[PDB]
RNA sequence: GCGAGAGCUAACUUCCGUAGCCGAGAGGGAAACAACCCAGACCAUCAGCUAAGGUCCCUAAAUGAUCGCUCAGUGGUUAA
RNA sequence: GAUGUCGGCUCGUCGCAUCCUGGGGCUGAAGAAGGUCCCAAGGGUUGGGCUGUUCGCCCAUUAAAGCGGCACGCGAGCUG
RNA sequence: ACCGCUGAAAGCAUCUAAGCGGGAAGCCAGCCCCAAGAUGAGUUCUCCCACUGAAGGUAAGACUCCCGGAAGACC
């Protein structure tokens, strides 16, 4: 339910009661409530919300009308959060607390076309004892006549990364409320400068 | 030499599935789709009618609506048969069960895929195709 | 409506020059007699034997020899390929009768 | 053979499609019966009658007759099963209308009655379950007995009044 | 032919079977060849043929 | 298929006898299918009757009529 | 007028007559640890010495170190 | 699988013959990712309007081109 958007600033070192704890720093900047969607009108419950500011020369006339309907200086990015039904606008401060677990979703740093050794952890071949495919290469791909084909869902070289990724149950080390910063234990997916969505834990872990 | 017609007309009708055995409601709708009730005029043309099935949720079934009716779908992936939604479960979305039965009795060619267009299944009592005032079929034959 | 019951000549009702299988006697004016198997006059239908007493006069028009076909035939792997011509004679007759 | 009913004075029995209604001292109790069988009020005393001597009609006849008996007698006369716990420790008490058993398991076991059932604790080592629906009282008491079936070696666990529990060997 | 003829027949409440029977049992009624077209264009006539077949089966 | 040997009273096995089919046999049935069931194709017809086999919808034709039977999906896979 | 053979490696995927784990009945089942049968195929099923080996014996651990199928799976994928 | 409640065919008994509750790492859902070429092509917000003679100038808007990129073989 609870969520907000932000940028991935970086990862540093920090002590808490004398134990080093790596943290990713996220700017969870103020998020305007643009469109507000009820089941009664739009068939499901959610709220639209925006992030990076964008100068209005750069804005489509239709997008200007969309932001103008609510009264919001136009933002570069928009997202929806199901079940989240706030009031006013969405600051980092009010909706997170020190020590909530929270899911952290982002877009994996993307690594291009990768071989099966990187993309899927294949063994690859011996590098000696005479053998071209001296590594890197997938081996066999089928059985023979009476399977007849190669399997759907098979694993082979492809575009690795650049994917949506959630990370469950990251811990909230510190909230510096006024600056719109938030420290979070461990490693959020993505790259510095990238979009990230911080949200409640999806699992109610007991 | 032999008469062939226009394509000029489309005629609608509501079948009430409420309490009917499925399978018999099946062949009734499947024939009203194929066009066997007016003279079949020509096989090439779908002279058949548009059908609206209401109360599809309440279709009766004999022997076992459980246990027996194991509907099955294969996914393309290894292990993808184990998808046997079966039973009472598909009456969590009834409009497909009826819709499956009729589709097994329409021919598999290019006309049949087009004939699928003419089946309109609504699980509830009511239907929204009021605009093409359909009027009714009913129970059984002679 | 009217059509040969192509077993030979017998038919229902309404008047219009049409083809048929050959009628022996030739020229024109064979006036070949026809025996009703159905009638709809005034859309007043009469049928089966009761109508069959009704007459249908019709003069012969022309003897003919309808469009050509080939009887070609084939069987596999056995060298059985054979070709022949065929052409059916006919007889226009103009309907005229009661 | 099984026919006559001894209906009491406080009862009244509605009659529809063979699936009759009852209201009385504790009414609205209803039990659903087959239509192919005859349901009847002859007048004062109730009577259920078989149509056919086929194997299945007689079966539904006996079932529907015992069920009219149990249901009609359960409103006029009530129900109750007198369970007793046995073994070292083994405690039971009550919180509101919830049953509190505390018997050799690390946690307490609580049981919430379905409606129409009444738990009772005449003694700390005696559970009691009064009600109307015989089937509900049976299922509730059987859920209490599940909490520990008496072991083959010492009879420890839940029981009725005085079940002749069999006892096995040991060491 | 056949597939049109019982469609009209059942429109009048009898199937092909109990129809082409009842014309042949009406004996001299024998028009047989492409009754299809009679059923497909004149229904005033095919109704009379239905009545004839049914009268013959009584 | 029938009658036998060899074989395990196996085999779409092998070797004789006997009838029929395929071989060189198209057509309908048996889902598909040389051998099985019906039946031996001179050519044409937008005519009619039957055979085997069929008559809920794919799919031509009784959601046929009268007595029963099985509540197993037996039907739609063996036995002690 | 060519369907490359054992074994290894690499990739997997399937059956269940279940090696582990999950749920149950009986026990000559006190507990603990087991025996045996019934249901269950989600996932898991270790590293080494000897031998081309498959198998098998050993070492040292494991919850367990399952049995088979896929041209005794896989040489236009590799060895050899 | 198994365990039970009410209970007949048999005035007993029986988890079953109608019916009903419990019960697995399995089934369906819940977790993460793709997804309306779901041709059944879905919903919502916003914009440009009703021109000239199937076209052609144009609106909203895009593209081409340049400089780059934690995007990437090319796209
Ligand atoms: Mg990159
Ligand atoms: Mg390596
Ligand atoms: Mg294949
Ligand atoms: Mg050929
Ligand atoms: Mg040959
Ligand atoms: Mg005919
Ligand atoms: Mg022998
Ligand atoms: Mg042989
Ligand atoms: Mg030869
Ligand atoms: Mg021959
Ligand atoms: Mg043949
Ligand atoms: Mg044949
Ligand atoms: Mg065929
Ligand atoms: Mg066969
Ligand atoms: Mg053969
Ligand atoms: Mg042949
Ligand atoms: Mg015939
Ligand atoms: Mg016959
Ligand atoms: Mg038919
Ligand atoms: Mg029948
Ligand atoms: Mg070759
Ligand atoms: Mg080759
Ligand atoms: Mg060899
Ligand atoms: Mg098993
Ligand atoms: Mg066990
Ligand atoms: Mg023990
Ligand atoms: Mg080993
Ligand atoms: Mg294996
Ligand atoms: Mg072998
Ligand atoms: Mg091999
Ligand atoms: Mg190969
Ligand atoms: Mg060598
Ligand atoms: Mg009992
Ligand atoms: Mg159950
Ligand atoms: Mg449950
Ligand atoms: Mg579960
Ligand atoms: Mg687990
Ligand atoms: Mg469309
Ligand atoms: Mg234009
Ligand atoms: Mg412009």
């Amino acid at each position: 339910m609870k969520g907000i958007l932000g940028t991935k600033i970086g990862m540093t070192q920090i002590w808490k009661n004398d134990r080093a704890i790596p943290v990713t720093v996220v700017l969870a900047g103020p998020c305007p409530i643009v469109q507000r969607k009820t089941a009664q009108t739009d068939g499901y419950e959610a709220v639209q919300i925006g992030y990076a500011p964008k100068a209005e020369r750069k804005v489509n006339k239709p997008m200007q009308g969309h932001f103008a309907k609510a009264g919001v200086a136009p933002t570069r990015i928009l997202r929806e959060f199901r079940g989240f039904a706030p009031d006013g606008d969405s600051v980092n401060v009010d909706i997170f607390a020190e020590g909530e677990k929270i899911d952290a979703t982002g877009t994996s740093k993307g690594k291009g076309t990768q071989g099966v050794m990187k993309r899927w952890n294949f063994a690859g071949g011996p590098a000696s004892h005479g053998s071209k495919k001296w590594h890197r290469r997938p081996g066999s791909i089928g059985q023979r006549k009476t399977p007849g084909r190669v399997y759907k869902g098979k694993r082979m070289a492809g575009h690795m990364g650049m994917e949506r990724v959630t990370v469950q149950n990251l811990e909230v080390v510190e909230i510096r409320a006024g600056e719109n910063l938030i420290l979070v234990k461990g490693a959020i997916p993505g790259a510095n400068g990238g979009l990230v969505v911080l949200r409640s834990a999806a699992k109610a872990s007991a | 030499k032999t008469y062939i017609p226009k394509n000029d007309e489309q005629n609608w009708v509501v079948v009430d599935a409420s309490g009917v055995p499925l399978g018999r409601l099946a062949t009734l709708i499947a024939s009203r789709i194929r066009g066997k009730h007016r003279p079949d005029f020509t096989p090439n043309m779908i002279q058949g009618d548009f059908v609206v099935v209401i109360n599809a949720a309440q279709v009766a079934l004999t022997g076992k609506k459980l246990d027996d009716k194991v509907y099955t779908r294969y996914t393309g992936y290894q292990g993808g048969l184990k998808t046997e939604t079966a039973r009472e479960a598909l009456s969590k979305h009834p409009e497909r069960v009826i819709e499956h039965a009729v589709f097994g009795m329409l021919p598999k060619g290019r006309q049949g895929r087009a004939m699928h267009t003419r089946l309109k299944v609504y699980a509830g009592e009511t239907h929204p195709h009021s605009a093409q005032k359909p009027q009714v079929l009913k129970t059984q034959p002679l | 409506m009217f059509a040969i019951i192509q077993t030979g000549g017998k038919q229902y009702r309404v008047s219009e020059g049409d083809v048929i299988r050959v009628e022996s006697l030739q020229g024109e004016a064979g006036d070949k007699v026809e025996l009703k198997a159905l009638f709809v006059g005034g859309e007043q239908t009469v049928f089966g034997e009761d109508a069959g007493k009704y007459t249908v006069q019709a003069e012969v028009v022309e003897h003919g020899r309808g469009k050509k076909i080939y009887i070609r035939k084939y069987k596999s792997g056995v060298q059985y390929r054979r070709r022949t011509g065929h052409r059916q004679n006919f007889t226009a007759i103009k309907i005229l009768g009661i | 053979g099984k026919q006559p009913i001894a209906v009491p004075s406080g009862v009244t029995v509605n009659a529809q499609d063979g699936v009759f209604k009852v209201k009385g001292p504790k009414g609205e109790l209803t039990v659903p019966y087959n239509t192919e069988l005859t349901v009847r009020q002859d007048g004062d005393q109730l009577l259920v009658e078989r149509p056919s001597d086929a194997q299945k009609h007689r079966a539904l006849h006996g079932l529907t007759r015992t069920l009219v008996a149990n249901a009609v007698k359960g409103v006029s006369d009530g129900y109750t099963i007198n369970l007793e716990l046995r073994g070292v420790g083994f405690r039971a008490k009550l919180t509101g209308k919830a049953l509190e058993m505390n018997i050799g398991y690390s946690h307490p076991v609580i049981i919430e009655p379905p409606a129409g059932v009444t738990f009772a604790v005449p003694e700390p080592t005696r559970i009691d379950v009064s009600g109307i629906d015989k089937q509900l009282v049976g299922q509730v008491a059987a859920n209490v007995r599940k909490v520990r079936k008496p072991d083959a070696y010492h009879g420890k666990g839940v029981r009725f009044v005085g079940e002749q529990i069999a006892l096995k060997a040991g060491k | 032919w056949i597939q049109r003829i019982n469609a009209g027949a059942r429109l009048h409440g009898m199937n092909y079977s109990t129809f082409i029977n009842g014309l042949k049992r009406a004996n001299i009624d024998l028009n047989r060849k492409v009754l299809a077209d009679i059923a497909a264009r004149e229904p005033e006539a095919f109704k009379a043929l239905v009545d004839a077949s049914r009268n013959a089966r009584q």
